Protein backbone atom coordinates (compact mmCIF):
# COMPACT_ATOMS: atom_id res chain seq x y z
CA UNK A 1 0.00 0.00 0.00
CA UNK A 2 3.09 2.20 -0.02
CA UNK A 3 2.16 3.85 -3.31
CA UNK A 4 -1.43 4.82 -2.33
CA UNK A 5 -2.27 8.20 -0.76
CA UNK A 6 -3.18 8.09 2.93
CA UNK A 7 -6.56 9.71 2.24
CA UNK A 8 -7.29 7.16 -0.52
CA UNK A 9 -6.46 4.26 1.83
CA UNK A 10 -8.90 5.68 4.40
CA UNK A 11 -11.57 6.19 1.76
CA UNK A 12 -11.10 2.63 0.48
CA UNK A 13 -11.22 1.22 4.02
CA UNK A 14 -14.66 2.82 4.40
CA UNK A 15 -15.75 1.32 1.07
CA UNK A 16 -14.47 -2.11 2.10
CA UNK A 17 -16.45 -1.84 5.35
CA UNK A 18 -19.62 -1.07 3.37
CA UNK A 19 -18.89 -4.12 1.17
CA UNK A 20 -18.11 -6.30 4.23
CA UNK A 21 -14.65 -6.94 2.77
CA UNK A 22 -12.83 -6.91 6.07
CA UNK A 23 -9.53 -8.41 4.90
CA UNK A 24 -9.28 -5.58 2.36
CA UNK A 25 -10.33 -3.09 5.06
CA UNK A 26 -7.52 -4.29 7.35
CA UNK A 27 -4.93 -4.09 4.58
CA UNK A 28 -6.01 -0.53 3.73
CA UNK A 29 -5.85 0.55 7.40
CA UNK A 30 -2.47 -1.18 7.83
CA UNK A 31 -1.25 0.90 4.88
CA UNK A 32 -2.67 4.08 6.44
CA UNK A 33 -0.94 3.38 9.77
CA UNK A 34 2.35 2.75 7.94
CA UNK A 35 2.21 6.29 6.55
CA UNK A 36 3.52 7.21 10.02
CA UNK A 37 1.00 9.90 11.00
CA UNK A 38 -1.14 9.58 14.12
CA UNK A 39 -4.70 8.28 13.64
CA UNK A 40 -7.87 10.29 14.29
CA UNK A 41 -10.70 8.95 16.47
CA UNK A 42 -12.61 7.82 13.36
CA UNK A 43 -9.48 6.25 11.84
CA UNK A 44 -8.73 4.32 15.04
CA UNK A 45 -12.24 2.91 14.92
CA UNK A 46 -11.73 1.80 11.31
CA UNK A 47 -8.48 0.05 12.21
CA UNK A 48 -10.14 -1.73 15.14
CA UNK A 49 -13.31 -2.77 13.24
CA UNK A 50 -11.24 -4.16 10.37
CA UNK A 51 -8.96 -6.38 12.41
CA UNK A 52 -11.69 -7.37 14.91
CA UNK A 53 -13.74 -8.78 12.03
CA UNK A 54 -10.78 -10.59 10.44
CA UNK A 55 -9.57 -12.22 13.65
CA UNK A 56 -13.18 -12.77 14.75
CA UNK A 57 -13.79 -15.02 11.76
CA UNK A 58 -10.52 -16.85 12.38
CA UNK A 59 -11.39 -17.36 16.05
CA UNK A 60 -14.80 -18.73 15.11
CA UNK A 61 -13.19 -21.15 12.63
CA UNK A 62 -10.53 -22.19 15.13
CA UNK A 63 -13.21 -23.05 17.71
CA UNK A 64 -15.15 -25.18 15.21
CA UNK A 65 -11.98 -27.09 14.28
CA UNK A 66 -10.72 -27.37 17.88
CA UNK A 67 -14.05 -28.93 18.87
CA UNK A 68 -13.87 -31.45 16.03
CA UNK A 69 -10.28 -32.22 17.01
CA UNK A 70 -11.20 -32.83 20.66
CA UNK A 71 -14.03 -35.18 19.67
CA UNK A 72 -11.53 -37.13 17.55
CA UNK A 73 -9.14 -37.62 20.50
CA UNK A 74 -5.61 -39.23 10.56
CA UNK A 75 -3.64 -36.00 10.90
CA UNK A 76 -5.97 -33.81 8.81
CA UNK A 77 -8.08 -32.21 11.55
CA UNK A 78 -5.00 -31.29 13.59
CA UNK A 79 -3.16 -30.10 10.48
CA UNK A 80 -6.00 -27.85 9.39
CA UNK A 81 -6.62 -26.46 12.91
CA UNK A 82 -2.88 -25.68 13.03
CA UNK A 83 -3.09 -23.87 9.68
CA UNK A 84 -5.98 -21.69 10.85
CA UNK A 85 -4.21 -21.16 14.18
CA UNK A 86 -1.03 -20.02 12.43
CA UNK A 87 -2.93 -17.58 10.24
CA UNK A 88 -4.71 -16.16 13.30
CA UNK A 89 -1.38 -15.74 15.11
CA UNK A 90 -0.03 -13.94 12.06
CA UNK A 91 -2.90 -11.46 12.08
CA UNK A 92 -2.48 -10.86 15.83
CA UNK A 93 1.27 -10.35 15.38
CA UNK A 94 0.61 -7.85 12.59
CA UNK A 95 -1.76 -5.76 14.73
CA UNK A 96 0.60 -5.90 17.71
CA UNK A 97 3.41 -4.83 15.42
CA UNK A 98 1.45 -1.77 14.30
CA UNK A 99 0.73 -0.86 17.93
CA UNK A 100 4.42 -1.24 18.82
CA UNK A 101 5.70 0.53 15.65
CA UNK A 102 4.69 3.15 16.50
CA UNK A 103 1.06 3.85 17.43
CA UNK A 104 1.35 3.49 21.21
CA UNK A 105 4.53 5.47 21.73
CA UNK A 106 3.10 8.45 19.81
CA UNK A 107 -0.32 8.32 21.55
CA UNK A 108 -0.36 11.05 24.20
CA UNK A 109 -4.02 11.76 24.73
CA UNK A 110 -5.98 9.51 27.07
CA UNK A 111 -8.53 8.60 24.36
CA UNK A 112 -5.89 7.38 21.92
CA UNK A 113 -3.50 5.79 24.41
CA UNK A 114 -6.25 3.84 26.21
CA UNK A 115 -7.73 2.76 22.86
CA UNK A 116 -4.41 1.32 21.64
CA UNK A 117 -3.59 -0.37 24.96
CA UNK A 118 -7.04 -1.99 25.00
CA UNK A 119 -6.25 -3.20 21.48
CA UNK A 120 -2.90 -4.61 22.68
CA UNK A 121 -4.64 -6.44 25.51
CA UNK A 122 -7.24 -7.86 23.12
CA UNK A 123 -4.78 -9.24 20.57
CA UNK A 124 -2.64 -10.82 23.29
CA UNK A 125 -5.90 -12.28 24.65
CA UNK A 126 -6.59 -13.82 21.23
CA UNK A 127 -3.04 -15.22 21.20
CA UNK A 128 -3.72 -16.59 24.70
CA UNK A 129 -6.88 -18.39 23.51
CA UNK A 130 -4.80 -20.69 21.28
CA UNK A 131 -1.57 -20.81 23.30
CA UNK A 132 -0.41 -24.10 24.83
CA UNK A 133 3.41 -23.94 25.01
CA UNK A 134 6.33 -22.41 26.88
CA UNK A 135 5.18 -18.80 26.42
CA UNK A 136 1.45 -19.16 27.27
CA UNK A 137 1.99 -17.65 30.72
CA UNK A 138 4.02 -14.82 29.23
CA UNK A 139 1.30 -14.20 26.62
CA UNK A 140 -1.30 -13.99 29.41
CA UNK A 141 0.85 -11.56 31.39
CA UNK A 142 1.36 -9.42 28.28
CA UNK A 143 -2.41 -9.14 27.87
CA UNK A 144 -2.81 -8.39 31.58
CA UNK A 145 -0.13 -5.69 31.57
CA UNK A 146 -1.62 -3.85 28.59
CA UNK A 147 -5.14 -3.98 30.01
CA UNK A 148 -3.84 -2.84 33.41
CA UNK A 149 -2.03 0.20 31.99
CA UNK A 150 -5.16 1.12 30.02
CA UNK A 151 -7.32 0.77 33.16
CA UNK A 152 -5.00 2.96 35.23
CA UNK A 153 -5.08 5.74 32.60
CA UNK A 154 -8.83 5.42 32.03
CA UNK A 155 -9.64 5.72 35.73
CA UNK A 156 -7.55 8.90 36.09
CA UNK A 157 -8.43 10.57 32.78
CA UNK A 158 -11.91 9.53 31.66
CA UNK A 159 -15.41 9.67 33.13
CA UNK A 160 -16.95 6.34 34.18
CA UNK A 161 -19.40 6.48 31.26
CA UNK A 162 -16.75 6.95 28.57
CA UNK A 163 -17.44 4.24 25.93
CA UNK A 164 -13.76 3.33 25.55
CA UNK A 165 -13.38 3.07 29.34
CA UNK A 166 -16.52 0.86 29.42
CA UNK A 167 -15.44 -1.36 26.53
CA UNK A 168 -11.98 -1.74 28.06
CA UNK A 169 -13.46 -2.81 31.40
CA UNK A 170 -15.82 -5.21 29.61
CA UNK A 171 -12.93 -6.86 27.76
CA UNK A 172 -10.61 -6.96 30.78
CA UNK A 173 -13.44 -8.67 32.68
CA UNK A 174 -13.72 -11.25 29.87
CA UNK A 175 -9.93 -11.69 30.11
CA UNK A 176 -10.27 -12.38 33.84
CA UNK A 177 -13.12 -14.85 33.36
CA UNK A 178 -12.01 -16.75 30.26
CA UNK A 179 -8.19 -16.50 30.24
CA UNK A 180 -6.93 -15.82 33.78
CA UNK A 181 -9.32 -18.26 35.54
CA UNK A 182 -10.34 -15.41 37.87
CA UNK A 183 -14.15 -15.42 37.62
CA UNK A 184 -14.56 -13.49 40.88
CA UNK A 185 -12.27 -10.72 39.57
CA UNK A 186 -14.31 -10.73 36.34
CA UNK A 187 -17.62 -10.36 38.19
CA UNK A 188 -16.36 -7.67 40.57
CA UNK A 189 -14.91 -5.62 37.71
CA UNK A 190 -18.12 -5.85 35.66
CA UNK A 191 -20.30 -4.88 38.62
CA UNK A 192 -18.14 -1.97 39.81
CA UNK A 193 -17.86 -0.70 36.22
CA UNK A 194 -21.63 -0.90 35.71
CA UNK A 195 -22.48 0.77 39.03
CA UNK A 196 -20.09 3.70 38.57
CA UNK A 197 -21.34 4.23 35.03
CA UNK A 198 -24.96 4.18 36.23
CA UNK A 199 -24.19 6.95 38.74
CA UNK A 200 -22.65 9.16 36.00
CA UNK A 201 -25.41 8.79 33.37
CA UNK A 202 -27.16 11.92 34.68
CA UNK A 203 -24.32 14.08 33.23
CA UNK A 204 -24.82 12.90 29.62
CA UNK A 205 -26.71 14.08 26.57
CA UNK A 206 -29.30 11.77 25.03
CA UNK A 207 -26.82 10.59 22.38
CA UNK A 208 -24.01 9.93 24.87
CA UNK A 209 -26.52 8.21 27.16
CA UNK A 210 -27.38 5.85 24.31
CA UNK A 211 -23.69 5.07 23.63
CA UNK A 212 -22.90 4.38 27.31
CA UNK A 213 -26.01 2.34 28.14
CA UNK A 214 -25.45 0.09 25.11
CA UNK A 215 -22.09 -1.08 26.51
CA UNK A 216 -23.43 -1.22 30.07
CA UNK A 217 -25.96 -3.74 28.74
CA UNK A 218 -23.09 -5.98 27.62
CA UNK A 219 -21.67 -5.83 31.16
CA UNK A 220 -25.14 -6.77 32.43
CA UNK A 221 -25.39 -9.69 30.00
CA UNK A 222 -22.11 -11.11 31.27
CA UNK A 223 -23.09 -10.68 34.92
CA UNK A 224 -26.33 -12.55 34.16
CA UNK A 225 -24.35 -15.32 32.45
CA UNK A 226 -21.85 -15.48 35.32
CA UNK A 227 -24.12 -15.29 38.38
CA UNK B 1 -19.56 -17.56 25.56
CA UNK B 2 -19.40 -14.07 27.19
CA UNK B 3 -19.70 -10.81 25.32
CA UNK B 4 -16.66 -8.72 24.57
CA UNK B 5 -17.03 -5.32 23.00
CA UNK B 6 -18.42 -5.32 19.46
CA UNK B 7 -19.33 -2.58 16.97
CA UNK C 1 -1.85 -28.57 -3.06
CA UNK C 2 0.24 -30.87 -5.22
CA UNK C 3 1.89 -32.54 -2.24
CA UNK C 4 -1.35 -33.37 -0.34
CA UNK C 5 -3.17 -36.70 -0.79
CA UNK C 6 -6.45 -36.51 -2.72
CA UNK C 7 -8.36 -38.02 0.21
CA UNK C 8 -6.81 -35.49 2.62
CA UNK C 9 -7.82 -32.59 0.34
CA UNK C 10 -11.41 -33.89 0.31
CA UNK C 11 -11.40 -34.34 4.08
CA UNK C 12 -10.03 -30.82 4.58
CA UNK C 13 -12.60 -29.36 2.18
CA UNK C 14 -15.33 -30.83 4.39
CA UNK C 15 -13.66 -29.35 7.48
CA UNK C 16 -13.39 -25.94 5.79
CA UNK C 17 -17.10 -26.11 4.95
CA UNK C 18 -17.92 -26.79 8.61
CA UNK C 19 -15.74 -23.80 9.58
CA UNK C 20 -17.31 -21.60 6.85
CA UNK C 21 -13.82 -21.11 5.39
CA UNK C 22 -14.92 -21.15 1.78
CA UNK C 23 -11.73 -19.77 0.22
CA UNK C 24 -9.83 -22.65 1.85
CA UNK C 25 -12.58 -25.06 0.75
CA UNK C 26 -12.22 -23.92 -2.87
CA UNK C 27 -8.43 -24.25 -2.78
CA UNK C 28 -8.70 -27.79 -1.37
CA UNK C 29 -11.25 -28.82 -4.03
CA UNK C 30 -9.14 -27.20 -6.78
CA UNK C 31 -6.25 -29.36 -5.56
CA UNK C 32 -8.46 -32.46 -5.58
CA UNK C 33 -9.61 -31.78 -9.16
CA UNK C 34 -5.99 -31.29 -10.25
CA UNK C 35 -5.21 -34.84 -9.13
CA UNK C 36 -6.81 -35.76 -12.47
CA UNK C 37 -9.36 -38.34 -11.32
CA UNK C 38 -13.07 -37.90 -11.97
CA UNK C 39 -15.17 -36.50 -9.10
CA UNK C 40 -17.92 -38.39 -7.27
CA UNK C 41 -21.41 -36.92 -6.78
CA UNK C 42 -20.47 -35.77 -3.26
CA UNK C 43 -17.15 -34.33 -4.46
CA UNK C 44 -18.85 -32.39 -7.26
CA UNK C 45 -21.17 -30.85 -4.68
CA UNK C 46 -18.19 -29.81 -2.54
CA UNK C 47 -16.51 -28.16 -5.52
CA UNK C 48 -19.70 -26.29 -6.40
CA UNK C 49 -20.52 -25.16 -2.83
CA UNK C 50 -16.98 -23.89 -2.33
CA UNK C 51 -16.77 -21.72 -5.41
CA UNK C 52 -20.43 -20.60 -5.22
CA UNK C 53 -19.76 -19.17 -1.76
CA UNK C 54 -16.49 -17.48 -2.79
CA UNK C 55 -17.89 -15.85 -5.92
CA UNK C 56 -21.18 -15.15 -4.12
CA UNK C 57 -19.39 -12.93 -1.62
CA UNK C 58 -17.48 -11.20 -4.42
CA UNK C 59 -20.70 -10.61 -6.37
CA UNK C 60 -22.36 -9.14 -3.29
CA UNK C 61 -19.39 -6.81 -2.74
CA UNK C 62 -19.28 -5.83 -6.41
CA UNK C 63 -22.97 -4.84 -6.31
CA UNK C 64 -22.46 -2.69 -3.20
CA UNK C 65 -19.52 -0.90 -4.85
CA UNK C 66 -21.21 -0.61 -8.27
CA UNK C 67 -24.19 1.08 -6.60
CA UNK C 68 -21.94 3.55 -4.78
CA UNK C 69 -20.11 4.22 -8.05
CA UNK C 70 -23.35 4.90 -9.94
CA UNK C 71 -24.53 7.34 -7.27
CA UNK C 72 -21.21 9.17 -7.59
CA UNK C 73 -21.63 9.62 -11.37
CA UNK C 74 -12.00 10.97 -6.98
CA UNK C 75 -10.98 7.68 -8.58
CA UNK C 76 -11.19 5.55 -5.42
CA UNK C 77 -14.67 4.05 -5.80
CA UNK C 78 -14.01 3.06 -9.42
CA UNK C 79 -10.54 1.76 -8.55
CA UNK C 80 -11.82 -0.41 -5.72
CA UNK C 81 -14.81 -1.72 -7.72
CA UNK C 82 -12.32 -2.63 -10.47
CA UNK C 83 -10.13 -4.47 -7.95
CA UNK C 84 -13.06 -6.54 -6.66
CA UNK C 85 -14.22 -7.08 -10.25
CA UNK C 86 -10.79 -8.35 -11.29
CA UNK C 87 -10.64 -10.76 -8.37
CA UNK C 88 -14.11 -12.07 -9.21
CA UNK C 89 -13.10 -12.58 -12.85
CA UNK C 90 -10.03 -14.47 -11.66
CA UNK C 91 -12.14 -16.85 -9.59
CA UNK C 92 -14.54 -17.41 -12.49
CA UNK C 93 -11.62 -18.05 -14.86
CA UNK C 94 -10.17 -20.57 -12.40
CA UNK C 95 -13.43 -22.54 -12.17
CA UNK C 96 -13.91 -22.44 -15.94
CA UNK C 97 -10.34 -23.64 -16.34
CA UNK C 98 -11.01 -26.64 -14.12
CA UNK C 99 -14.14 -27.49 -16.12
CA UNK C 100 -12.20 -27.21 -19.38
CA UNK C 101 -9.09 -29.07 -18.06
CA UNK C 102 -10.49 -31.64 -17.89
CA UNK C 103 -13.72 -32.21 -15.94
CA UNK C 104 -16.21 -31.80 -18.79
CA UNK C 105 -14.42 -33.89 -21.41
CA UNK C 106 -14.15 -36.84 -19.00
CA UNK C 107 -17.78 -36.57 -17.76
CA UNK C 108 -19.79 -39.26 -19.55
CA UNK C 109 -22.75 -39.84 -17.29
CA UNK C 110 -25.71 -37.49 -17.55
CA UNK C 111 -25.52 -36.53 -13.85
CA UNK C 112 -21.90 -35.43 -14.05
CA UNK C 113 -21.95 -33.89 -17.53
CA UNK C 114 -25.09 -31.83 -16.84
CA UNK C 115 -23.69 -30.74 -13.46
CA UNK C 116 -20.45 -29.43 -15.00
CA UNK C 117 -22.21 -27.73 -17.93
CA UNK C 118 -24.58 -25.99 -15.51
CA UNK C 119 -21.47 -24.86 -13.64
CA UNK C 120 -19.95 -23.55 -16.89
CA UNK C 121 -23.13 -21.62 -17.65
CA UNK C 122 -23.18 -20.15 -14.14
CA UNK C 123 -19.60 -18.89 -14.14
CA UNK C 124 -20.00 -17.34 -17.60
CA UNK C 125 -23.19 -15.75 -16.23
CA UNK C 126 -21.18 -14.24 -13.37
CA UNK C 127 -18.63 -12.95 -15.91
CA UNK C 128 -21.56 -11.52 -17.89
CA UNK C 129 -22.86 -9.63 -14.82
CA UNK C 130 -19.73 -7.43 -14.78
CA UNK C 131 -18.92 -7.39 -18.51
CA UNK C 132 -19.09 -4.12 -20.46
CA UNK C 133 -16.56 -4.41 -23.30
CA UNK C 134 -15.91 -6.01 -26.69
CA UNK C 135 -16.51 -9.58 -25.48
CA UNK C 136 -19.70 -9.09 -23.42
CA UNK C 137 -21.85 -10.57 -26.19
CA UNK C 138 -19.46 -13.48 -26.57
CA UNK C 139 -19.51 -14.04 -22.79
CA UNK C 140 -23.33 -14.13 -22.87
CA UNK C 141 -23.33 -16.60 -25.76
CA UNK C 142 -20.82 -18.80 -23.93
CA UNK C 143 -23.16 -18.96 -20.93
CA UNK C 144 -26.13 -19.65 -23.23
CA UNK C 145 -24.33 -22.43 -25.10
CA UNK C 146 -23.31 -24.26 -21.93
CA UNK C 147 -26.78 -23.99 -20.40
CA UNK C 148 -28.34 -25.13 -23.69
CA UNK C 149 -26.17 -28.25 -23.95
CA UNK C 150 -26.96 -29.10 -20.32
CA UNK C 151 -30.71 -28.62 -20.97
CA UNK C 152 -30.64 -30.87 -24.05
CA UNK C 153 -28.91 -33.67 -22.12
CA UNK C 154 -31.11 -33.24 -19.04
CA UNK C 155 -34.34 -33.46 -21.04
CA UNK C 156 -33.24 -36.70 -22.74
CA UNK C 157 -31.54 -38.39 -19.78
CA UNK C 158 -33.14 -37.24 -16.52
CA UNK C 159 -36.64 -37.24 -15.04
CA UNK C 160 -38.35 -33.85 -14.72
CA UNK C 161 -37.98 -33.95 -10.93
CA UNK C 162 -34.21 -34.55 -10.94
CA UNK C 163 -32.72 -31.86 -8.63
CA UNK C 164 -29.85 -31.07 -11.02
CA UNK C 165 -32.28 -30.77 -13.93
CA UNK C 166 -34.46 -28.46 -11.78
CA UNK C 167 -31.56 -26.32 -10.57
CA UNK C 168 -30.23 -26.03 -14.12
CA UNK C 169 -33.61 -24.87 -15.41
CA UNK C 170 -33.90 -22.41 -12.50
CA UNK C 171 -30.50 -20.88 -13.30
CA UNK C 172 -31.04 -20.82 -17.07
CA UNK C 173 -34.32 -18.99 -16.40
CA UNK C 174 -32.42 -16.45 -14.27
CA UNK C 175 -29.93 -16.12 -17.15
CA UNK C 176 -32.81 -15.37 -19.53
CA UNK C 177 -34.38 -12.81 -17.19
CA UNK C 178 -31.32 -11.00 -15.85
CA UNK C 179 -28.65 -11.38 -18.56
CA UNK C 180 -30.32 -12.05 -21.93
CA UNK C 181 -33.17 -9.50 -21.48
CA UNK C 182 -35.64 -12.28 -22.33
CA UNK C 183 -38.12 -12.15 -19.44
CA UNK C 184 -40.81 -14.02 -21.40
CA UNK C 185 -38.37 -16.88 -22.08
CA UNK C 186 -37.48 -16.85 -18.36
CA UNK C 187 -41.13 -17.08 -17.28
CA UNK C 188 -42.04 -19.78 -19.81
CA UNK C 189 -39.05 -21.92 -18.82
CA UNK C 190 -39.81 -21.61 -15.10
CA UNK C 191 -43.49 -22.46 -15.59
CA UNK C 192 -42.93 -25.43 -17.92
CA UNK C 193 -40.21 -26.76 -15.59
CA UNK C 194 -42.46 -26.43 -12.55
CA UNK C 195 -45.50 -28.03 -14.23
CA UNK C 196 -43.60 -31.04 -15.58
CA UNK C 197 -41.95 -31.59 -12.20
CA UNK C 198 -45.34 -31.39 -10.45
CA UNK C 199 -46.68 -34.15 -12.72
CA UNK C 200 -43.72 -36.46 -11.88
CA UNK C 201 -43.76 -36.03 -8.07
CA UNK C 202 -46.02 -39.08 -7.69
CA UNK C 203 -43.07 -41.35 -8.67
CA UNK C 204 -40.81 -40.21 -5.81
CA UNK C 205 -39.98 -41.37 -2.32
CA UNK C 206 -40.61 -38.99 0.58
CA UNK C 207 -36.94 -37.93 0.64
CA UNK C 208 -36.74 -37.34 -3.12
CA UNK C 209 -40.07 -35.50 -2.95
CA UNK C 210 -38.55 -33.15 -0.37
CA UNK C 211 -35.46 -32.50 -2.55
CA UNK C 212 -37.52 -31.79 -5.69
CA UNK C 213 -40.22 -29.64 -4.08
CA UNK C 214 -37.58 -27.45 -2.39
CA UNK C 215 -36.20 -26.37 -5.79
CA UNK C 216 -39.68 -26.14 -7.32
CA UNK C 217 -40.40 -23.55 -4.62
CA UNK C 218 -37.53 -21.43 -5.92
CA UNK C 219 -39.08 -21.57 -9.41
CA UNK C 220 -42.38 -20.50 -7.83
CA UNK C 221 -40.70 -17.61 -5.99
CA UNK C 222 -39.28 -16.28 -9.25
CA UNK C 223 -42.59 -16.62 -11.09
CA UNK C 224 -44.25 -14.66 -8.26
CA UNK C 225 -41.55 -11.98 -8.52
CA UNK C 226 -41.85 -11.87 -12.32
CA UNK C 227 -45.64 -11.94 -12.84
CA UNK D 1 -33.20 -10.00 -7.17
CA UNK D 2 -34.37 -13.47 -8.38
CA UNK D 3 -33.35 -16.74 -6.81
CA UNK D 4 -30.77 -18.94 -8.43
CA UNK D 5 -30.02 -22.36 -7.02
CA UNK D 6 -28.45 -22.36 -3.56
CA UNK D 7 -27.40 -25.10 -1.12
CA1 LIG E 1 1.03 12.31 19.92
CA1 LIG F 1 -15.80 -40.62 -17.54
MG1 LIG G 1 0.39 -23.97 16.62
MG1 LIG H 1 -12.67 -4.39 -15.29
Amino acid sequence: MGSMERASLIQKAKLAEQAERYEDMAAFMKGAVEKGEELSCEERNLLSVAYKNVVGGQRAAWRVLSSIEQKSNGPEVREYREKVETELQGVCDTVLGLLDSHLIKEAGDAESRVFYLKMKGDYYRYLAEVATGDDKKRIIDSARSAYQEAMDISKKEMPPTNPIRLGLALNFSVFHYEIANSPEEAISLAKTTFDEAMADLHTLSEDSYKDSTLIMQLLRDNLTLWT
Amino acid sequence: RPSSWRQ
